[PDB]
Formats: C-alpha cells, structure tokens, sequence
C-alpha cells in the first residue's frame, strides 16, 4: 500500500524523482556491501546475479563498459563528467573507482531494468529516491545510498511481496 | 528576478537571478545558499538538463519559473 502510493515526478525522460519519508528497514532488508570503492557494482550484482560473490562485480563493470559504448554519448549526466568515452572507460574500469547515478542510468537501459537509488539523511530516514527506468519499486533493483558515500543493496521485505 | 529551485528532497528555495545569468552562475548561488558543490548539480528545466555556458534567457526561464535540482550521487 505505502510502496504503491509513491509519487514519482519524471524530471527528464526515463529519470524520476520522489521525496517520500520512511525508515528503510520498515520496507526493505539491507544487504551490506564492502567498502572497497566497488560497492555500487557489488550492490547491482547482489540483486541481478545468481551465486553472487565478492568477484561478481567485475561483470557489472564490464556491462557498464558495454553500456557506455552505446549510451555515454546521450547521457545527460556525462556532461558533468566532461570526459571522452575512452577516458571515462579507463577511469570507470580503474580499481576502486566509485560508481554513480551515471552508471545506474546506463545500466538500466543496457540491462532493460529499473534502478532506484534511495538516499538517506544522517538520521537514516529516506529523504529522496531517483529512479532510472519506467518500472515500479516492486520490479526494481533498489539501492541504498548512505553517508552520501556508500551503496548497499535492498530487498523488498517478504510481507510487501 | 525570483525563480524557484526544487531539490532532490522536494525542498524549494528561491533565487534572485538575472536573465543573463549563466547556468554556472545559478549553481554558484545554489552552493552559497544550500552548500551544494556545482560539480554535483544537475539543473533541469522543462524536461531537459541545462548546459553550463548557456543563460537563463536562452531557455526562456522567466520570473517564478521552477527548476529541478538533481544531484549526481557517488558511492
């Protein structure tokens, strides 16, 4: 019921924002990811890959590379970054290099899925969501962005199905 | 002239701007009022991300227009 009531504003085509307020653990289980620079990709792999391991994220980075080749040139967020495609890739593919909303938008299109990033205040309550794709929250790969500096993976609690 | 900027949390601030202000200028005003670095700002109007070297005028942004500020999030 609460999850189906979220008000998504489509700010730019394929990208949506919402500012509901809730306790992450009221609706999701948090699956913690290591703090090694790679946790964005760890978190995607936890939700998308079978028999995920601490090595699974390499494949996600490799899909992000494939994704970038197709989509980097029309991604609005790439305008912040200001790199050529080949320089972007070299830095993206680097060890411990943080992933971001840029990779999320590109991966969403490449994997044909919806990715939501839930960002929480210092208080731990959610204060925003950004959604990449047209799917709803029940369909999506949900991530938790906390301390403004870390990603973890989220699974919808069994009672909300 | 006054315009409105709605941030990621739905918080809506006022800025005093001029039609000849660049997008870069508007970001610096957002930073001074809200403490958000220009590097993480995506300013968005009427469905499109605005470009740094253009002006509010270039996009026909007028008195009491609303912009969306979406942040680039790294982790």
């Amino acid at each position: 019921d609460f999850l189906r009531s979220l008000d998504w504003t489509q700010v730019i085509a394929g990208q949506y924002v919402s500012n509901p307020r809730f306790n992450i653990s009221d609706y999701f289980e948090i699956v913690r990811q290591p703090g090694d620079g790679n946790c964005f990709y760890h978190s995607i792999a936890e939700l998308t890959m079978p028999n995920k391991t601490d090595h699974s994220y390499h494949y996600i980075k490799r899909l992000t590379e494939s994704a970038a080749r197709k989509y980097y040139q029309e991604e609005p967020e790439a305008r912040l970054v200001g790199l050529s495609l080949e320089d972007y890739l070299k830095r993206m593919l680097s060890d411990n290099e943080w992933g971001s909303t840029l990779e999320a938008s590109m991966l969403a299109k490449e994997m044909g899925i919806t990715i939501i990033i839930w960002t929480v205040a210092a208080s731990d309550e959610v204060e925003a969501g950004i959604k990449f794709g047209d799917g709803d929250v029940f369909t999506a790969v949900n991530l938790l962005h906390s301390g403004q500096t870390h990603f973890d993976a989220l699974r919808i609690l069994p009672q909300f199905e | 002239m006054q315009i409105f900027v709605k941030t990621l949390t739905g918080k809506t601030i006022t800025l005093e701007v001029e039609p000849s202000d660049t997008i870069e200028n508007v970001k610096a005003k957002i930073q001074d009022k809200e403490g958000i670095p220009p590097d993480q700002q995506r300013l968005i109007f009427a469905g499109k991300q605005l470009e740094d070297g253009r002006t509010l005028s270039d996009y026909n942004i007028q008195k009491e227009s609303t912009l969306h500020l979406v942040l680039r999030l790294r982790g």
